[PDB]
């Protein structure tokens, strides 16, 4: 556990030094894409470790460890769930997001704000982690907003383009509609189920579930 | 952008030589300054042919109001040269 | 059709005095002029030890580089987050659950010593 | 399949409805009937901890298998043995249906002849 | 760097599929002004492409020889036990 | 981009290549075709078939039960 | 989700038929792609349509990176109509761009057959909505048939982008 | 070849 | 030629072609090139909703009128068909998978201390 | 013979098959060359400004001054109150909210008649 | 306006553009090349202008209705995949008399070498206004066209903005 339990949010907390390290601590800015490169690089290895531990004997836990909010008898929590499809995935993510940061130190060469470019990269994949990992639905709305922004902040990069600026707003609208149902959902479970997290929405296994679910449906749509 | 620049002689060098390709120019009375029409006798059409050949070997669109005042290849290096900052 | 007379000196002009101000746009071998600026020792000595291709000595470099990398940006954290966890988290209730592992017939139980009952004999079949 | 358009395309009371099976008591057709056993008690599922699709007649082939990896770890390649055998014991269980399903259609076919033998002298 | 532009002369339409557009433009009495203009397309390391068939049987050559010696070894390491 | 190996541009002509280059690219689509042979020949069930299919067509009427139509 | 993964895997399988950008077929190739995992979760294979997810990224990312190199050595070209004899111009980037296009495809034992080929099985033999069944098997089709246009029209033929590049 | 680049004032 | 005189409010503002600033000509040397504009041109009443980045009424290749009913033709044809299939499942010819313990009852949480209606699953 | 053109509000009648275009009298060609008179005369009054050195800060065009003015001080005082705005003002303006109030005012006097009479499923619902 | 010629001239430029996206081929595209040369080049003797502006009219609507629904854009044409790409890296030159003065202190050559160009604007703008305010009819300019430098030592009227502009890649 101690093992599974540190080397799990290392690899999330290890994606965030190079953000928090762009407020002027260490200054290299040439060779700030390739940090951020070799960041994923051991980020990848990290989560290697618990991939195996689950491999080998299937061992998942939660990590609840802050308390944020306590909303009377609704009490949001930090919570990391360690689980067959976030411990296979990251590999995965952090797999090929290695590749496209490598790559992009090639294509985008020539690109005078690289370096932001390389941070809005990074931001996405802490977003993502973040909806990935999430454990209570107010914690994945949160990656579930993030990534959206980023595509925004990423499909308008040249923003002097007036179809760029069209087409990122474009993504933007779409997503907006289908969040419509993701409210749906976290309304539905706590005016029924009295939680967010998703343990207790399984425990208590609702039986006429057509209207959250139809609202996740239009989320995912 | 890894694209080498476009230099003044580079660019003559390769307007002439998509002329001297041409079947309806006679190479020798082609030079830098032979009018497309008081010299080598073209109709309005091949003049249009000659631009759209020049922009698939430079890749970039010519508009319609500027390419009908080109007749000569000394005045289409110009207007390529300046359309791209070539300066040497 | 083509230009008139005065429209091929107009841009023979402009494009004379463009190319004049494009000229201009370029930088002197000085220039940038950068400002003095104190450069740490440590800098000083990669750049002097590593003026040789040498390849054996130049890969110390990559294993010093990943090396400085590897403490300041996995071992260090993993310190602050394991200590955050074994003394602050793990401190309070439910706060980190497990799922229980998995126990299969005839096994060793760690913390008793209890063996599980082997199941029954199959009609065992190679197929 | 090809039975579907037996259905649709055909009459329907002489084919199985799978939302209404079985339609004749067991012991119809079958006198002194055995009946499946499971090698594996609950308790033993439960602490296998197996999804409840997976809590069928063809388990304990399934815990055999799972034992297997978490031992052979990490040779992920080995336990191919305990694999096809809990495979081919899937495979006759799923068979077994099927002749219920096969069952079903003559039965019925039985009943729309008796039917009209009954019927047609009355 | 001056780039040495390649000699102009040598593209020729002969022997190519432009020559097939210059013989049946000549049935209805037209020639092609541009046929040596787009020439370079079809000499050089640009003739004789492979077909799609082709393609995906690239590295089929070295891949099966690979394999028949590997299949050999698993043969007889395994007759042992 | 800038970095690698540096090759001159040529003008209506073949690009220049690498002894590395054409080297790798070769040796990938070959271990492609070595890895699906390989696999072909252990897991030939994985693509054509795991078991045989039963025919309904075959079985018996006192295998499955069904009483004669006289009772 | 079975009617509505199954109608958006034929609708942009079908429109990827005619585009000429090589970045908008690959972009409808995601669409189409996504509309075969959301009719794994609809005919109840929640870890099929996980699995499909974790090598899709593969070869789905692959062919990105393979199209841009494209892209970038033709000066900033991205319509298909401007490529062709790229196969021994580009060799590795044409090895990569063959195998992404195999695994999409779902060739037997690689990255894409262990999910795409494993699921196709399991639509067939479930109780499932027969007009959304036939639209996955027509889209599967269209998978091969927009994956040989984007290898004909740029790694084979004579070269169409301009003389110098 | 190195041409200078026109940016908005970085110094405020 | 103003708006009409209808008391909406326009007053004697011009009435400018309804076109997008998409349609209008882009190699000309505009005074502002993202809007496509002239300084002291008399700007459209909803110039606001023509610019690039909004409403576009550029000519389209096939009819208005047509694409309508292309588009509508298609979707409703798709939905139909969805629901003949809904109402004709495909499957296969198999019988209720059998399960132990009168149907997992145990498992599923049912209650003990309600004993359930036994169910018993025979050879075959 | 083609399909002719059809053109609708969102798609313009290509230039290219206006008639207009082609019966082009002195009249038309003399239009044409009145608008380009005007236009000439506002471009050469925004370069000299526009060009001038000594000049810094904002060249404010009228044009945009009136655009925005009709848009917002000049509408009210144009407005008279007819059949056609009386009854566009009513449809919408006080068309939704009667709308609405019996969607909600009905949804929540069935949901309340359901709470009172214990049918409706309030188990775990401690939340509101 | 447009003379018919040009309107002429113009069609043949489209229509080859709208020919080339379906065939795609280059022996295939330049085979249809001379055909429809063919069809222009036949009717180039017709010399009634009624007669000839008709034909005009079906050669417009035919391509209208053979035109490709997807046609080949150049990257950076209007519409294509790099139109205004660059916008955003390009910078007036004035933002540089704004530069902090230990800014310019890096570039001394070039910002000494501005104060020429700035100087030298300053000296011909009175002259510039004086050669536009002479050679302009009463009523103001009828066309947009403008004139040249007519001395030794005078610039072209409004010169300063056609000579200055950002570059095409900026950065
Ligand atoms: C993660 C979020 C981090 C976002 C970020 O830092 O990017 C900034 C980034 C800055 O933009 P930029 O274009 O790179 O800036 C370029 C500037 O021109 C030039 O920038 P620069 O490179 O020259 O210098 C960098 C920085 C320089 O900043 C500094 O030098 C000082 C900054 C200090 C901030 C903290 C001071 C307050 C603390 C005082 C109390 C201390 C108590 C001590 C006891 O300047 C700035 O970026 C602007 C200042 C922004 C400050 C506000 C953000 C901090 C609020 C906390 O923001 C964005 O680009 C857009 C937002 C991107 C994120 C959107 C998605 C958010 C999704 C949620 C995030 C996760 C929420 C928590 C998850 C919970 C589950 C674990
Ligand atoms: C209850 C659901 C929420 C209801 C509100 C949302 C419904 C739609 C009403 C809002 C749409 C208009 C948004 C405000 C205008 C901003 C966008 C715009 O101006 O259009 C420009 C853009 C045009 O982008 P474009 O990609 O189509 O073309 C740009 C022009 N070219 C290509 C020439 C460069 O429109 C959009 O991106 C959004 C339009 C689609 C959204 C409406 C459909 C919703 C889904 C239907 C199913
Ligand atoms: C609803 C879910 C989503 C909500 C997210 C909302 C956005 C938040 C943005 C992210 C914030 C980061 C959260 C992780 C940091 C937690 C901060 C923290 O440690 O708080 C102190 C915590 C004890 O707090 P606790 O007793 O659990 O109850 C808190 C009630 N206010 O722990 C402690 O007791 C302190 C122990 C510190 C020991 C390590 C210190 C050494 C390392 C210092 C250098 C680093
Ligand atoms: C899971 C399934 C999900 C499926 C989602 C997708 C569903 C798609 C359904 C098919 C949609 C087909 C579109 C049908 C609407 C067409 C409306 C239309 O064509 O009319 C618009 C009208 C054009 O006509 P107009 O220009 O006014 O006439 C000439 C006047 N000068 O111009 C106008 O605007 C006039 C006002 C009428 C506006 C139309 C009504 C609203
Ligand atoms: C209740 C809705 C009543 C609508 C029907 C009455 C309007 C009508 O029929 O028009 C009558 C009259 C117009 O007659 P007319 O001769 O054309 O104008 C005077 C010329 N000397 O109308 C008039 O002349 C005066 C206008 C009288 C009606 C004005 C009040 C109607 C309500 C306006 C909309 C209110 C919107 C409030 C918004 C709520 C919050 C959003
Ligand atoms: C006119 C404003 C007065 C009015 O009409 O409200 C009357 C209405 C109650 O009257 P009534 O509906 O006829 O009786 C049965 C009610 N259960 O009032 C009600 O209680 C029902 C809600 C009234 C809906 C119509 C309101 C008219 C629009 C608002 C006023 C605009 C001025
Ligand atoms: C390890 C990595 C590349 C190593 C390699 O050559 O393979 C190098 C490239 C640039 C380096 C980083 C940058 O120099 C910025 C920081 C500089 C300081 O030395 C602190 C660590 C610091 C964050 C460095 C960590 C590490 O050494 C980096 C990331
Ligand atoms: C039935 O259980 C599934 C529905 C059948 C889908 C497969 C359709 C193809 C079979 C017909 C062709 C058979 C002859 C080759």
């Amino acid at each position: 556990m101690n093992m599974f339990s540190s080397l799990s949010l290392v690899t999330l907390l290890l994606l965030t030094m190079p953000i928090m390290m762009m407020s002027f601590n260490t200054y290299k800015p040439s060779n700030y894409p390739l940090y951020v490169k070799t960041a994923i690089s051991y980020a990848f290895i990290t989560s290697m470790i618990p991939t195996m531990m689950f491999i080998h004997s299937g061992q998942e836990l939660i990590i609840s460890n802050w308390h944020w909010l306590t909303i009377q008898t609704l009490k949001l929590s930090l919570s990391f769930k360690m689980d067959y499809f976030s411990m296979m995935f990251i590999p995965v993510a952090l797999f090929v997001t290695w590749s496209i940061m490598e790559f992009s130190m090639w294509y985008m060469y020539s690109d005078p704000n690289i370096n932001k470019f390389f941070k809005y990269l990074l931001l996405f994949l802490i977003t993502m982690l973040i909806l990935v990992t999430a454990n209570n639905l107010f914690q994945l709305f949160i990656g579930w907003e993030g990534v959206g922004i980023m595509s925004f902040l990423l499909i308008g990069w040249w923003y002097g383009r007036a179809d760029a600026n069209t087409a990122a707003l474009q993504a933007i609208l779409y997503n907006r509609i289908g969040d419509i149902g993701f409210i749906l959902a976290m309304a539905w479970f706590l005016t029924n189920l009295n939680t967010w997290d998703l343990q207790q929405i399984f425990m208590l296994n609702p039986s006429d579930s057509n209207m959250p679910l139809i609202g996740l449906a239009l989320a995912a749509t | 952008s890894d694209a080498p620049p476009l230099t003044l002689e580079g660019i003559k060098d390769r307007v002439l030589y998509v002329l001297k390709l041409y079947d309806k120019i006679d190479p020798e009375k082609l030079s830098v300054n032979s009018h497309f029409m008081k010299d080598l006798g073209l109709d309005s059409l091949d003049q249009v042919e000659i631009i759209m050949a020049m922009e698939d070997e430079f890749g970039f669109e010519i508009p319609d109001i500027d390419a009908e005042k080109l007749m000569c290849p000394q005045e289409i290096v110009d207007y390529i040269a300046d359309k791209k900052d070539v300066y040497e | 059709s083509g230009y008139t007379p005065e429209e091929k000196l107009r841009l023979q002009q402009l494009r004379e005095l463009r190319r004049r101000w494009l000229k201009d746009q370029e930088l002197s071998p000085r220039e940038p002029v950068l400002p003095p600026q104190r450069v740490s020792p440590v800098e000083r000595f990669w750049n002097k030890f590593l003026q040789d291709g040498a390849l054996w000595k130049n890969v110390i470099y990559k294993t010093y580089r990943h090396s400085i990398f590897a403490f300041t940006h996995v071992l260090i954290p993993v310190w602050i987050i394991h200590y955050y966890l074994k003394y602050h988290v793990t401190t309070k209730p439910y706060t980190i659950v497990e799922k229980k592992p998995r126990i299969f017939p005839g096994d060793t139980i760690l913390e008793t010593g209890e063996v599980i009952p082997p199941m029954k004999e199959f009609p065992d079949q190679h197929h | 399949g090809a039975h579907l358009a037996r259905r649709y395309l055909g009459d329907a009371s002489v084919e199985p409805d799978p939302l209404r099976m079985p339609t004749f008591p067991p012991d119809y057709g079958f006198p002194e009937r055995k009946e499946r056993e499971m090698v594996a008690t609950q308790q033993e599922m439960n602490d296998a901890q197996l999804v409840l699709q997976q809590r069928d007649y063809c388990a304990h082939y399934l815990i055999r298998f799972l034992k297997c990896k978490r031992d052979s770890f990490p040779n992920f390649l080995a336990c191919k043995h305990e694999r096809h055998d809990w495979d081919y014991c899937e495979h006759l269980d799923y068979v077994k249906r099927m002749k219920e399903f096969e069952r079903e259609r003559r039965l019925l076919q039985r009943k729309k002849r008796r039917e009209q033998r009954e019927a047609d002298m009355a | 760097s001056k780039m040495e532009l390649p000699d102009y002369k040598q593209w020729k339409i002969e022997g190519t599929p432009l020559e097939t557009v210059q013989e049946k433009l000549a049935a209805r009495g037209l020639r092609d002004p541009w046929g040596r203009n787009e020439a370079w397309r079809y000499m050089g390391g640009f003739a004789n492409n492979v077909s799609f068939v082709g393609a995906l049987l690239k590295g089929f050559k070295w891949g099966f020889a690979a394999f028949v010696v590997a299949i050999g070894a698993e043969y007889y390491l395994e007759s042992q036990k | 981009a800038g970095g690698g190996a540096h090759i001159e541009p040529r003008y209506r002509q073949f690009p220049q290549l690498t002894r590395s280059q054409v080297i790798q690219a070769e040796f990938f689509s070959a271990t492609m075709w070595f890895w699906i042979l390989w696999r072909f020949w252990h897991d030939s069930d994985a693509v054509l078939g795991h078991f045989p299919y039963p025919d309904p067509s075959q079985w018996t009427d006192e295998e499955l039960g069904i009483p004669p139509d006289d009772e | 989700t079975l009617c509505l993964g199954a109608i958006t895997t034929l609708f942009t399988a079908m429109c990827a038929l005619t585009q000429n950008d090589i970045k908008k077929i690959i972009a409808f190739s995601t669409s189409s792609q996504l509309g075969l995992m959301m009719v794994t979760i609809g005919i109840n294979q929640p870890y099929l349509a996980f699995l499909h997810i974790c090598t899709h990224a593969f070869f789905k990312a692959m062919l990105f990176m393979c199209s841009g190199s494209i892209i970038h050595s033709l000066n900033d070209e991205q319509d298909i109509r401007k490529m062709g004899g790229l196969f021994k111009a580009m060799p590795f980037t044409t090895t990569a761009l063959i195998v992404g296009s195999l695994a999409l495809t779902g060739m037997p034992f690689l990255t894409g057959f262990y999910s795409k080929d494993l699921i196709i099985e399991a639509a067939n033999t479930s109780y499932t909505n027969a007009w959304a069944l036939l639209m996955t098997l027509i889209a599967t089709s269209f998978t091969a048939i927009y994956s040989t246009r984007i290898i004909f029209f740029a790694l084979l033929g004579q070269p169409r982008f301009p003389t110098l590049v | 070849k190195r041409l200078f680049i026109i940016k908005p004032s970085g110094f405020y | 030629e103003p708006y009409p005189d209808d008391g909406t409010g326009y007053g004697d503002y011009p009435k400018l072609p309804d076109r997008s600033q998409q349609e209008r000509d882009p190699w000309y040397d505009w005074d502002h090139p993202d809007l496509r504009l002239n300084w002291g041109e008399p700007m459209h009443w909803d110039l606001d909703m023509y610019i690039r980045n909004r409403v576009d009424t550029s000519p389209t290749p096939v009819n208005w009128n047509l694409m309508c009913k292309h588009l509508f033709g298609f979707v409703a044809f798709m939905l139909f068909m969805f629901w003949v299939g809904e109402t004709y499942p495909a499957y296969q010819p198999v019988g209720p998978k059998q399960y132990p313990y009168n149907n997992l009852y145990l498992e599923r949480g049912g209650d003990p201390n309600k004993e359930p209606e036994p169910v018993v699953h025979y050879e075959i | 013979s083609f399909p002719k053109y059809e053109a609708s509000r969102l798609s313009s009648l290509p230039t290219t098959l206006d008639p207009a275009e082609y019966d082009i009298s002195s009249e038309t060609r003399k239009a044409q060359a009145e608008r380009l008179a005007i236009r000439s005369r506002l471009k050469r009054e925004y370069q000299l400004q526009y060009y001038d050195p000594s000049r810094r800060g904002v060249i404010e065009d009228p044009a945009l001054v009136r655009w925005t003015y009709a848009r917002s001080a000049n509408i009210y005082p144009n407005f008279r109150p007819n059949t056609k705005t009386s009854l566009l003002g009513a449809l919408f303006g006080i068309g939704p909210l009667v709308f609405w109030y019996y969607v909600f005012k009905t949804d929540r006097d069935r949901k309340e008649k359901l709470i009172q009479e214990g049918k409706l499923d309030r188990t775990f619902n401690i939340s509101y | 306006y447009l003379t018919h010629q040009q309107k002429v001239l113009r069609l043949y430029k489209r229509a080859l553009r709208h020919l080339e996206s379906w065939c795609i081929h280059r022996d295939k595209y330049r085979y249809f090349a001379c055909l429809l040369r063919a069809r222009f080049d036949e009717h180039k003797n017709e010399k009634d202008m009624v007669k000839a502006t008709q034909l005009l009219r079906e050669a417009e609507e035919e391509f209208w209705h053979g035109q490709h629904p997807q046609p080949y854009i150049f990257p950076e044409s209007p519409g294509g995949t790099s139109y205004e790409r660059y916008e955003c890296y390009k910078v007036p030159e004035w933002c540089l008399d704004d530069w902090h003065p230990s800014e310019k202190a890096m570039y001394p050559d070039y910002f000494a070498k501005r104060e020429q160009w700035k100087k030298l604007r300053r000296e011909s703008w009175e002259r510039e206004v004086k050669q536009l305010q002479e050679e302009t009819p009463v009523g103001g300019p009828r066309t947009e066209a403008l004139p040249p430098a007519r001395k030794q030592g005078d610039l072209p009227p409004l010169w300063w903005h056609i000579v200055t502009r950002p570059r095409e890649r900026p950065m």
